[PDB]
């Protein structure tokens, strides 16, 4: 997609992810675990309820008719009705058509876009202490165990208290 | 160690449109086209008559079956198939505009004329073609003039309605079409015939067609109706000596309304804007693909069977 | 020190589109969304037409001599050429273009013979110098002049009446005589005052001839006047006359649905096509189209442009 | 543009390059060989399509004539129809217009974002064994053949393979 | 340690305008995109334009007097105004609106004389109360209302036609005269009964003085109901008749293309605009427009909404 | 927003910067600094520039009356014309939302592209010399001056120089 990760550098969803959008899977000495992120899944969701909201509230416009259904009408007149109405229906499925098409790709680029900015989000937390898979994940050059696991997905996450560490490392 | 990022997904993903793909798979998605009706008339919130047997015409002009319908007040209104106008067989100069007014207005009000007749005029004609109480009777809002002396020359006669309210009044008026000249003796007597009508703001002149044509509702004679709208302080004269139908009340409409022509029943425990032949649309959705012909305020009509708006992701399973 | 770069493909001269932001962009490639040519041709492959050249479309029920291979038949598209004729004998049709339009939105015509016969006093079997067949004087082929057969006499009051037993709806078709002067209606008709009513359960009228003299139209200073209603199943039609009425003979009843095409770009039976124009067809993929306004068919949408292309390729930045 | 390399920091195009629409010039110690790259050139052409596919696409709707050619129309209902079919053509000349303009905008800053993500794509392989030197190449600190090369655009360079030596040629 | 840091500017009070995802998103910029502002003028410099005053389109045609300085002339605007008189002796013209709009579509009048001429018992000069020239008596300018120079003498019968010998088409008009009582008809026309017919070539009809008492206008109680047609370059018009027709002294002739304008508001012979429209004009640069969904010439596209915002800025984030 | 930056990963906007639309802040031994970037200010301005000149393009097509403004029109073709002008409203009323809306989420999300182009500019310049804030900023391991600050605002900054220093710094 536009973004890259979606369908890009992120190889599948996680269907396993029952409680969110977006999140974090990880994998040390102490087992695996997947947990949602709160403010991208939020920020994604917002958005598209802005859409619908902006698709209900329709035209206040009353129509009367210009039709009888139960008697005839004179057949000039008619017949310049029908080329109006359905000129007029030509534009609206034109319209629809193009609205609906136009948005979804919106949605999908907009959430293609809140993953990048997760990946990028973390990938600056973490500063010199990891390096990047090409798959979406971030091989941590330090023992990093739930403790530190949890304080990279809350935002609390301190890159100097493991650096010199993680400098070591790097350069075996 | 080692840390991932991902999104998450769905087994049975749903298929939308882009600019850029036909078959584009999303965790979700929702419709935008209605295509769900209430075969209903849902009439809650609305002030609404039910015409049931009467067109709009025969309430002007007082078709038996528009009894209960000559005057009132209204928001919406309800036209149903094969509603009767003529009791006695014609038809009205301008037909469809004349019931488009009924059916753009609130309500209907009606206001004596005040004409009279000297004595050799029978003013009370009747005729079993519109029966009411088991009697031959008339449309209530007209008479049909004759010679009380049949073959007696109508005598010229004036008739003048003043407009003295602050609206512009509708007037409406017959000529009879005899199916023969004993028909056209009887009545009228024997002398050539005129009618002529003028206002300020309008003039035109009559003369009844005779001839041979088959029965409707019993009847080989037509009446045929013409109508006009006299102003405020106006006067509208008629001149006439045989077959005029004239007018014993003119109407005055009232306000605004919706006019709605379907069959459905009618609910008083539903809302609804928009509506069709078929019935009632409350959809919230912007779009519409049961009819092109819809009245009030209605999603626009589409060629679309249905048309999927992405409220997700791009779906990629594992 | 060693190296991989990454780059994109560039043209010599690119091609100009416009973008929201930018009336100049340059792209590597593009292709056109309006379509400015047409075919000179009615494409009319697939259809069952009917090319009434010389005949009008009302010529087609009245009968007029140029309407004599078209006076039946059926077509899912009918093409109308200029300059047609449907009046031989001078006049006019009271919601002409009512009437050619629903024609032209057909899918055919059948006739069916009123039935209408006449007294020895009455002459219906007359014709004129001005509707010509086969070197001769001729009529209207579904309708008759009747006047009186003894000249001067006043025509008999008479009654026709035509009862559609069929189960769908047929047109009917009559004329009325405006003679050029006194002596004229007098001979053909006699000295009375003359009415034509005519009356069905859904439709009545009446119809007196103008009479006075003004100029001649092909050789006639006369005219007649075309009327028309629709008369329904199981219900019938009454004419009542002393005098200028032109009677059908025959009515007629159309039949499904039709294009009704005017043109007169030449007919290609091996190209097909769904868009036409008075110029001819309109074959293209493409959505918009700056031939005409008038179009009939399925057609791109006609727009105020000459050209309007679509990038199909990135930004062209040369070397 | 939006994606910062078409018409970006990536200075200009290559004119000799008709095998594809993105590639790749290497240079090493054999030489020089520019190369397409199949798979980021597929994803852009395949959206075109896409829109040439959408764009072809008919209105069924079937119009008759409420205008006659070769005679004169009623004055008034002539202007009633005269009055709406300006109206229709305003409404398709502006749509066509914005379309056109939308997608064009739509096709550049996709085809600008396939760059980007066929860029990151290569950063990502090469890992620490190379560094950006703003104009779109990565300038490599270690030995790569054209082997080695094709493997990076085969996308089977092995950073591992080559890591010890090329930390050792940064730092140095 | 040392560092740079990049950003974007930023305002203390930004604007609300729509996204797609949010009502109410804030920027640092914006400018409205619907125009709510009219100018209470009609601007019309660079126009050749006739303000009509108190006279009728139709007045022009037929000459009442209250189009006496209107009867030709040529503009490419043309501007009506409310209650404008077209009949000063009462009447009223049929397919009248059409009529209009041909006058108010057109550049110019031209007026050619038709050269009728009558007999020694026909007074062709009649003139009414009604039609005031100068104080006294007068009638419409352009007709001629015929009776007999003897009072209760019958109005003899009579024969004109006009002859169009131009290269365009002229508009040819006429009236009928319905008296307000016998005693009238007889005064001004005779006992006999009175037939007017009018033939073209492409055009008849007759018509029958009705008498009969209708309210007074303009003190008359009496009418004249008005007929017209276009006459066709080559061709000839006849008119017969022997009591109530008013004939035409002169035709007209339409010149060109003009836009027309109905509205009281003022003319400005300073300011332009290609937009009109009842309260005056309209000039804007922007592209929609609240003011009237009735416009005339060329204009932006009326919407129903009051305002309408298009962001000129980033999103603005103050601190 | 789109590309993460404004209202993304830098946290608010500067009311001070009055000369431009975006631009720099700095730290060194010599104080702090401000100063506005011509390039990308004028690529935004030029952009929204170009979209208001297509907003104002006069659309020709002369209408003229189909309703008389002093006279009554007949109520059925006064009715098909309401119709027809009332349909022609509602299609209007919501491109012209359409379009606005449309614009201006493309007008943010533009904005929010040459913020980050600035940013990936200066990150590439700076090399191996500087590791990222996250906030938006860069902290520089060597000395830098405000020679050296203009060096890289004005695309003139040179790695090689500071590079061995800044390697020192980083790795102690
Ligand atoms: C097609 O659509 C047009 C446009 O909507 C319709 O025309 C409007 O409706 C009718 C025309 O027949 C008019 O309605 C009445 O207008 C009165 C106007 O009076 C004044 O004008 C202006 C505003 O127009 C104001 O400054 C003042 O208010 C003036 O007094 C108005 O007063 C009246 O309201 C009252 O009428 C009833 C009595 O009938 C009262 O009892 C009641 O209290 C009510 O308030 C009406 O609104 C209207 O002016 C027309 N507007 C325009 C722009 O033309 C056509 O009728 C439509 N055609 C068809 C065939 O349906
Ligand atoms: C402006 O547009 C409207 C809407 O399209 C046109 O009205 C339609 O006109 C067509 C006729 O051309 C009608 O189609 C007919 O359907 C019949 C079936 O009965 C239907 O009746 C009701 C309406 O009362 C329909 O709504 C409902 O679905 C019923 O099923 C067919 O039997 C008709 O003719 C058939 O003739 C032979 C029979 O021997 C068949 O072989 C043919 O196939 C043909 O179908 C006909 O098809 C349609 O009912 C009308 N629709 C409505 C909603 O009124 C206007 O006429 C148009 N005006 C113009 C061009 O002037
Ligand atoms: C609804 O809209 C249509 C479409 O615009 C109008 O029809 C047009 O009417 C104009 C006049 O206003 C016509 O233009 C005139 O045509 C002459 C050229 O001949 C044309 O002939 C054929 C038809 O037989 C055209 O199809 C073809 O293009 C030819 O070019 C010009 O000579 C006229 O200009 C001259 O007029 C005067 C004389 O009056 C001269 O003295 C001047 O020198 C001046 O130059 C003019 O251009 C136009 O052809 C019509 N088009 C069509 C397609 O019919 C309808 O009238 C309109 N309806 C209503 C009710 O207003
Ligand atoms: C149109 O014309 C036809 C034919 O004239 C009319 O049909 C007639 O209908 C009547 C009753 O509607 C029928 O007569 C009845 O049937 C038998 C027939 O012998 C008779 O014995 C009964 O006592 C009764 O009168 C008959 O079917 C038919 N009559 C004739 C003479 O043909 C029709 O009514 C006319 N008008 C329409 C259909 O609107
Ligand atoms: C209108 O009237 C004139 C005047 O009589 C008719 O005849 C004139 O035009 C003819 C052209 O064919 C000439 O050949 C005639 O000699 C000429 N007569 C004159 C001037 O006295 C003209 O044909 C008539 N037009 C129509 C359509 O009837
Ligand atoms: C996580 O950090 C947030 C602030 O980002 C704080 O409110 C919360 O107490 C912390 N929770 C845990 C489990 O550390
Ligand atoms: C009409 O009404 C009466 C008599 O009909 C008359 O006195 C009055 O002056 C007239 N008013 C108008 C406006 O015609
Ligand atoms: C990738 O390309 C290199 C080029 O030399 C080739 O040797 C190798 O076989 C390729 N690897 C795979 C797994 O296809
Ligand atoms: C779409 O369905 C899914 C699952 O039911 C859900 O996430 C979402 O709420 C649905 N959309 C709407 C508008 O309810
Ligand atoms: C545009 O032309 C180029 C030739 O350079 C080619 O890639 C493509 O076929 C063309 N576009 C279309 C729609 O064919
Ligand atoms: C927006 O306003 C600012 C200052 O208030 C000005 O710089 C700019 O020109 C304006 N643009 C508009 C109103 O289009």
């Amino acid at each position: 997609g536009l973004f890259g990760a979606i369908a890009g550098f992120i190889e599948n969803g996680w269907e396993g992810m029952v409680d969110g959008w977006y999140g974090f899977r990880h994998q040390n000495a102490q087992g695996t675990g997947q947990a949602a992120d709160y403010k991208s899944t939020q920020a994604a969701i917002d958005q598209i309820t802005g859409k619908l909201n902006r698709l209900i509230e329709k035209t206040n416009t009353e129509f009367e008719s210009i039709e009888s259904e139960f008697s005839e009408i004179e057949h000039q007149i008619g017949n310049v009705i029908n080329w109006t109405k359905d000129s007029i229906t030509d534009i609206w499925t034109y319209q629809a058509e193009l609205l609906v098409a136009m948005e979804n790709q919106h949605t999908i680029d907009m959430a293609d876009s809140e993953m990048l900015n997760l990946y990028e989000r973390v990938r600056k937390q973490l500063r010199q202490n990891a390096e990047e898979d090409g798959k979406g994940c971030f091989e941590i050059y330090h023992a990093c165990d739930d403790s530190c696991m949890e304080s990279i997905r809350n935002n609390t996450y301190d890159h100097s208290q493991y650096r010199e560490e993680a400098l070591l490392n790097r350069l075996n | 160690d080692k840390i991932c990022l991902g999104h998450h997904a769905v087994a049975n993903g749903t298929i939308v449109k882009t600019l850029t793909n036909e078959q584009e798979e999303v965790t979700n998605a929702t419709e935008t086209v209605e295509s769900t009706s209430l075969d209903r008339l849902c009439m809650k919130g609305r002030s609404h008559k039910d015409l049931g047997n009467c067109h709009p015409i025969g309430m002007l002009i007082g078709t038996p079956a528009c009894d209960l319908h000559l005057t009132g007040t209204w928001d919406t209104l309800i036209e149903r198939e094969n509603a009767i106008a003529y009791c006695y067989p014609g038809a009205t100069v301008n037909e469809e505009a004349l019931r488009q007014k009924i059916m753009e207005s609130g309500g209907i009000s009606k206001i004596s004329t005040g004409f009279t007749y000297g004595s050799s005029i029978n003013s009370a004609g009747t005729t079993k073609a519109c029966m009411r109480n088991g009697g031959n009777s008339f449309y209530a809002e007209l008479k049909w003039l004759v010679s009380k002396s049949k073959g007696q020359n109508f005598p010229q006669t004036t008739n003048t309605y003043r407009n003295t309210d602050t609206a512009e009044h509708l007037i409406m008026w017959g000529i009879h079409h005899p199916s023969s000249t004993q028909e056209k003796n009887d009545l009228y007597g024997t002398q050539s015939l005129s009618i002529s009508v003028g206002s300020s703001t309008y003039q035109s002149n009559f003369v009844p067609v005779v001839g041979a044509r088959p029965q409707v509702n019993g009847q080989s004679g037509r009446i045929d109706f013409h109508w006009t709208l006299v102003q405020p302080g106006d006067n509208i004269t008629f001149s006439h000596n045989g077959g005029l139908i004239a007018p014993s009340r003119v109407s005055k409409l009232i306000g605004r309304g919706l006019g709605i022509q379907s069959d459905a029943p009618i609910d008083n425990n539903c809302e609804s804007k928009c509506f069709w032949r078929g019935g009632s649309i409350n959809t919230r959705l912007p779009f519409q693909n049961l009819s092109p012909r819809t009245v009030g305020q209605c999603p626009k009509y589409v060629n679309k069977k249905s048309l999927m708006l992405a409220t997700g992701m791009r779906n990629v399973p594992e």
